[PDB]
C-alpha cells in the first residue's frame, strides 16, 4: 500500500543520513528498494494449475459475455486450448501428455473445486 | 440439467395449480440459490 | 412530506394527542370491567374448539 | 453585510453545486463520489413532525468501508476541521472523548460532574467515529440508541435523565478479512450488524485495485506533498471561509418546499425497482430509501438556495440512492442491475467517462490474459477500435472522435492510430 511508499522514503532518508550526503540520491533509493523486497517472503505450498484454471475461466466468461447465442462444451474447450498451444508443442508425445494433464485438471476443477459447472446434453 | 420455465408453467397449470404460487416458489429458490438463469431468462438450470 | 410543512390536519376526526393522553389516563383510573356469563360460555366453547 | 451579497452572487452562478462538490477535501485525490455524498451530509436536510406524532429526521448519516491505505481517516479529519461543531472519537480505546455518559469526579478540577458522551455534545453538529468495528458492547448499544431514538437515557448514581442527540453520524471501517470481497454482500463483508447498517443513508465502499496510472498519480501527489512540506471538472473551488459562510447562511435561511414533487415518476420507479429486485431475488428495496432520496433532494435544493424543489434535485438524489443501493449487491446482481438501470444512472453523466471505463475493462482483460498465458507482461498494450465501437453501440453511442480528442483520453496516456485502426497504451 502507500505505507510501503512512505517506508521507502523514510529508508532513503536514513541511508542519506548514514552516508552524510546532503540530498537523497538514486543509490539510497535502490538500496531501500532492495531491502524492502528482500524482507518480503513468498508463500510456498501449483502455479501452472492456477494459470490454466484462470485461462479457462477467462475463455468461458468471454464466451458467455460476448454472445447471447449458445455456448461450447468441454470437448470444444479442450480443442480450443490445444489449438492455441499448437505453436508451442513440437511433437505428438508432449501434445498427448499435455492433453491428458489438461483433461485431469478440468475434471478436478469441475468436480473437486466446483469452479466450473457441468451440464448434460 | 436445464428446464424451461414455460415447461414448468404448463406442467403445473395442467395440474391446475395457480401460477402465482409457482412464481413465488421460483423466486424463493432464486433467493436460496438453487435455481439460476441462463444467458436468456427463458430457461433455468439447477445448482446447489 | 408535502403536507407536514403547512397543516397537521391529516384526518377530519383525529383526537388531539393531549386529549387522547388525558382521556386514556381518565378511563384507566376511573373504572374497571368484568366479563358476563353468557359471553363466558361462548368464549369457553371457542377456546375448547 | 457584503458577505451575504457575495453568497447570493455565488448562488446566481449556474455551476455552484459542482464548485461545492470539488471544494471538499483538497488534499485527497480521487473518491469524487465520496466528496459529493459528504456535500449533502454537511448541508443536510429538514426534519418533519406533523403534530407530535410522526418524527422524521433530516440528518444524512454516512458510512465508509475501505481496505487499508485508502485514507478513510483523512476525510474525518477534514470534516472536523471544516465543521463548526464536530466531535471526533475512536472505538479502539483510550479516546480523548468517550462514547458513553457517566458521572465522575473530574481528575483535574476535582468536581462531581456529569460527562455526557460525544453524541450528546454534538447537538446540531457532526459526530465522527474511527475504527467502527473495534467498538465494544456498550458503545454499540449507545450508538444504536442514539441513531434510532435520537436521545440518550441515563440512570446512574441517583440521576435519571434523557438528553437530546440530534447529530449526524459519519463512520469509517475495514472489512472482516482485511480485504473486500466482491462476491459477498456488504453485510457479509463487515463486522457490523444489519440493524446498524440500515440506519445509514449513504454507504461507500473503497476497494483497492492495482491501476498503474492511478497508482502513479497517487504516488506523484504523495511525493509532491512530502517535498513541499520540507522545513526549508470544477472550474474553481471556493475559499474555505467562503464555504463556511455559505454553509451557515444556507442552514439558517434556506428552507426548500416540496410543493412541486412528481409522484407518478417516483411511484413507477419504485415499483420497477422492487419488481427487478424480486426478480433477481436478493435484498429488495424498501420505502426508507425514498425518504433518503427526498432528504438528498432537499439538500440539493439547499445548495442552489432554491426555495422550491424541482426535477433536477430529484433526479440527482435518485442517482445517488441507486448507486448506493446497487453497490451493496454481489457481482452478478450488481452487474444485472447496472445494465438494466442505465437510464437513471446516466443523469448528468459524461459519455467520455463511460467510454474510458469500457477501454479500461478491455485493457484489464488483455493484461490479465497476457499475464496468465505468457507469465509476464509485454512492453505494449493494444486494443482494436471495433470492440470499443461495438460496446458503445450496445450503450447506444455511435461517435467517438470527441472521446479521442477528450482530455480523459490523453490523461490516461492513450493514443489512437488510424494507420492500423488501433488504440495503444
Ligand atoms: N488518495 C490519497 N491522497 C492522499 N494521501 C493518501 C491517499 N490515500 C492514502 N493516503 C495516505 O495513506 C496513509 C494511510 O494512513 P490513513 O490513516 O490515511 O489510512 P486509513 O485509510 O485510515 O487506514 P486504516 O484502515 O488502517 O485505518 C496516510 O498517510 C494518507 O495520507
Ligand atoms: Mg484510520
Amino acid at each position: 500500500t502507500v505505507r510501503q511508499l512512505e517506508s521507502m522514503i523514510r529508508l532513503s532518508e536514513a541511508m542519506a543520513r548514514m552516508h552524510c550526503c546532503d540530498e537523497v540520491q538514486p543509490k539510497h533509493v535502490k538500496e531501500a528498494f532492495r531491502l524492502l523486497n528482500k524482507s518480503i517472503i513468498r508463500v510456498e505450498t501449483f502455479s501452472e494449475y492456477c494459470r490454466i484454471s484462470n485461462l479457462i475461466v477467462l475463455h468461458l466468461r468471454k464466451v458467455e459475455e460476448e454472445e447471447d447465442e449458445s455456448a461450447l462444451k468441454r470437448s470444444e474447450l479442450v480443442n480450443w486450448y490445444l489449438k492455441e498451444i499448437e505453436s508451442e508443442i513440437d511433437s505428438e508425445e508432449e501434445l498427448i501428455n499435455k492433453k491428458r494433464i489438461i483433461e485431469k485438471v478440468i475434471h478436478r476443477l469441475t468436480h473437486y473445486d466446483h469452479v466450473l459447472i457441468e451440464l448434460t446434453q | 440439467s436445464q428446464v424451461s420455465e414455460h415447461s414448468i408453467i404448463k406442467d403445473f397449470t395442467k395440474q391446475k395449480y395457480p401460477e402465482h404460487a409457482i412464481h413465488k416458489v421460483l423466486q424463493l429458490m432464486l433467493r436460496r440459490g438453487e435455481i439460476q438463469h441462463r444467458m436468456q431468462r427463458k430457461v433455468l438450470y439447477r445448482l446447489k | 412530506h408535502v403536507s407536514a410543512l403547512t397543516q397537521t390536519q391529516a384526518v377530519e376526526g383525529e383526537i388531539d394527542l393531549a386529549k387522547l393522553k388525558k382521556f386514556i389516563a381518565y378511563c384507566r383510573v376511573k373504572c374497571g370491567p368484568r366479563l358476563s356469563a353468557e359471553a363466558a360460555e361462548k368464549l369457553k366453547n371457542r377456546y375448547i374448539i | 453585510d457584503e458577505d451575504v451579497k457575495m453568497i447570493t452572487s455565488l448562488s446566481k452562478d449556474q455551476q455552484i453545486g459542482e464548485k461545492i462538490f470539488a471544494s471538499i477535501a483538497p488534499s485527497i485525490y480521487g473518491h469524487e463520489d465520496i466528496k459529493r455524498g459528504l456535500a449533502l451530509a454537511l448541508f443536510g436536510g429538514e426534519p418533519k413532525n406533523p403534530g407530535g406524532k410522526h418524527k422524521v429526521r433530516g440528518d444524512i448519516n454516512v458510512l465508509l468501508c475501505g481496505d487499508p491505505g485508502t485514507a478513510k481517516s483523512q476525510f474525518l479529519k477534514y470534516i472536523e476541521k471544516v465543521s463548526s461543531r464536530a466531535i471526533f472519537t475512536t472505538g479502539q480505546g483510550a479516546s480523548a472523548v468517550g462514547l458513553t455518559a457517566y458521572v465522575q469526579r473530574h481528575p483535574v478540577s476535582r468536581e462531581w460532574t456529569l460527562e455526557a458522551g460525544a453524541l450528546v455534545l454534538a447537538d446540531r453538529g457532526v459526530c465522527l467515529i474511527d475504527e467502527f468495528d473495534k467498538m465494544n458492547d456498550q458503545d454499540r448499544t449507545s450508538i444504536h440508541e442514539a441513531m434510532e431514538q435520537q436521545s440518550i437515557s441515563i440512570s446512574k448514581a441517583g440521576i435519571v435523565t434523557s438528553l437530546q442527540a440530534r447529530c449526524t453520524v459519519i463512520a469509517a471501517a475495514n472489512p472482516i478479512g482485511g480485504r473486500y470481497d466482491p462476491s459477498l454482500t456488504f453485510s457479509e463483508n463487515v463486522d457490523l450488524t444489519e440493524p446498524i447498517i440500515s440506519r445509514f443513508d449513504i454507504l461507500c465502499v473503497v476497494r483497492d485495485t492495482v491501476d498503474p496510472v492511478q497508482d502513479e498519480m497517487l504516488a506523484r501527489f504523495v511525493v509532491g506533498s512530502h517535498v513541499r512540506h520540507h522545513p526549508s471538472y470544477g472550474v474553481e473551488p471556493l475559499p474555505q471561509e467562503v464555504l463556511k459562510k455559505y454553509i451557515i447562511y444556507a442552514k439558517e435561511r434556506v428552507h426548500p418546499k416540496l410543493n412541486q414533487m412528481d409522484q407518478d415518476k417516483v411511484a413507477k420507479m419504485y415499483s420497477d425497482l422492487r419488481k427487478e429486485s424480486m426478480a433477481t431475488g436478493s435484498i429488495p428495496i424498501t420505502v426508507r430509501h425514498i425518504e433518503s432520496m427526498i432528504r438528498m433532494a432537499e439538500a440539493h435544493a439547499r445548495i442552489h438556495l432554491r426555495d422550491y424543489v424541482i426535477e433536477d434535485d430529484v433526479n440527482m438524489a435518485i442517482r445517488v440512492m441507486l448507486e448506493s443501493f446497487i453497490d451493496t449487491q454481489k457481482f452478478s446482481v450488481m452487474r444485472s442491475m447496472r445494465k438494466t438501470f442505465a437510464r437513471y444512472l446516466s443523469f448528468r453523466r459524461d459519455n467520455n467517462e463511460l467510454l474510458l471505463f469500457i477501454l479500461k475493462q478491455l485493457v484489464a482483460e488483455q493484461v490479465t490474459y497476457q499475464r496468465n498465458r505468457f507469465g509476464a507482461q509485454q512492453d505494449t498494450i493494444e486494443v482494436p477500435e471495433k470492440d470499443l465501437v461495438d460496446k458503445a453501440r450496445q450503450i447506444n453511442i455511435h461517435n467517438l472522435s470527441a472521446f479521442y480528442d477528450s482530455e480523459l483520453f490523453r490523461m490516461n496516456k492513450f493514443s489512437h492510430d488510424l494507420k492500423r485502426k488501433m488504440i495503444l497504451q
